[PDB]
């Protein structure tokens, strides 16, 4: 799977 | 199970479970949010 995304702001 | 729409999957990482639209790409931390679940 694609990464883990960032943390949104 | 499963509380999820169809073409998500959750994903493992160290950091906690993610979220993964398969046919966009999308990626998120909150439950979708598509749906219908």
């Amino acid at each position: 799977p694609p990464p883990p995304p960032p943390l949104p702001p | 199970g499963s509380d999820l729409p169809a073409g998500w999957m959750r994903v493992q990482d160290t950091s906690g479970t993610y979220y993964w639209h398969i046919p966009t790409g999308t990626t998120q931390w909150e439950p979708p949010g598509r749906a219908s679940p």
